[PDB]
């Protein structure tokens, strides 16, 4: 949906802050979700295979986004973060 | 890990985030605390970054010596600012004395993050646990006596947030049974929302009887600073 096309420009975001980079994201390619359940906390993990464009040029990228829910957390929907980024 | 061991395991952490926290400002990081402030170098740096001030040219030379004078340096400096050193040696510190530079580094963290701290006329480590007592009184579930077991639960540090800063956490979610949740919440507000790096394991704090007081005081000061 909107959401798994969230979090793969959140990645290509992310590594481009990270790296000093202005890949441009095209489209997810693949997606696939690991989940945990504790007491309180929720956990997704989304390993995600995107298209993005290095100077034009699209390229193949894999992507491990972490995404935690607290109920208790109210200044966000959840907590996000780019693990890995790397080409295939 | 337990007593000693499990203590220097979470000064190590603490005090590693504690000081990276301060060397990002000035574009460096250390990784490993027992090997990575032996030349001097990161650490007249870290005490330029927290005091505002500026100590003498580092050394960049690779003997033994040149990290002595720049531990020397550095020594010079934390004596300067009032502080009586005891069992604390530059060679010792190059040599790599894991203890004596946990120590230097406790010794620091004292000096510049909470021995000026003053709430109704209580200074340091006093007045840091009474501005922590004041501030979590209404919460019941909260008792704060200590740096050590009155924070295991998470609770404490999710009270300070809820306190000055409702508009990221609603307390009443919280509950005692899920102390590492609760630890793990408040160091991930923290450091979203508050620039306060996380510096607790949350696991090896729920799990030793009693947590190593100097890295909780050394997270909690960070707190007090940001909403000081």
């Amino acid at each position: 949906s909107l959401e798994i096309e969230e979090l793969a420009r959140f990645a290509v975001d992310e590594h481009n802050k990270k790296e000093n980079a202005l890949l441009e994201f095209v489209r997810v390619v693949k997606a696939k979700e690991q989940h945990q359940f504790h007491m309180s906390w929720t956990w997704t993990m989304y390993y995600l295979t995107l298209e993005a464009k290095d100077g034009g040029k699209k390229k193949l990228y894999e992507a491990k986004v972490w995404v935690k829910h607290h109920p208790a957390y109210i200044a966000d929907i959840n907590f996000k973060e780019l693990q890995e980024f790397k080409p295939v | 890990l337990l007593l000693d061991p499990a203590w220097e395991k979470q000064q190590r952490k603490t005090f590693t985030a504690w000081c990276n926290s301060h060397l990002r400002k000035a574009g460096t990081q250390i990784e490993n605390i027992e090997e990575d402030f032996r030349n001097g170098l990161k650490l007249m740096l870290l005490l330029e970054v927290i005091s505002g001030e500026r100590l003498p040219k580092p050394d960049r030379g690779k003997m033994r010596f040149h990290k002595i004078a720049n531990v020397n340096k550095a020594l010079d400096y934390i004596a300067s600012k009032g502080v009586k050193l005891v069992s604390i040696g530059a060679e010792e510190i190059v040599d790599g004395n894991v203890k004596m530079t946990l120590g230097m580094i406790w010794t620091i963290i004292l000096r510049f993050a909470i021995q000026d701290i003053s709430v109704e006329e209580t200074s340091a480590k006093e007045g840091l646990l009474l501005w922590c007592q004041r501030k979590t009184a209404p919460y019941r579930n909260v008792n704060i006596q200590n740096f050590h077991t009155s924070w295991k639960d998470g609770l404490g540090l999710c009270a300070l947030i809820h306190r000055h800063r409702p508009d990221l956490i609603d307390y009443s979610k919280l509950n005692k049974d899920d102390p590492i949740g609760n630890i793990n919440l408040a160091m991930e507000i923290a450091e979203k929302h508050l620039d306060i790096p996380k510096m607790l394991d949350a696991e090896d704090i729920v799990n030793t009887p009693k947590p190593d007081e100097r890295a909780i005081m050394t997270y909690v000061s960070c707190f007090y600073h940001a909403f000081a």
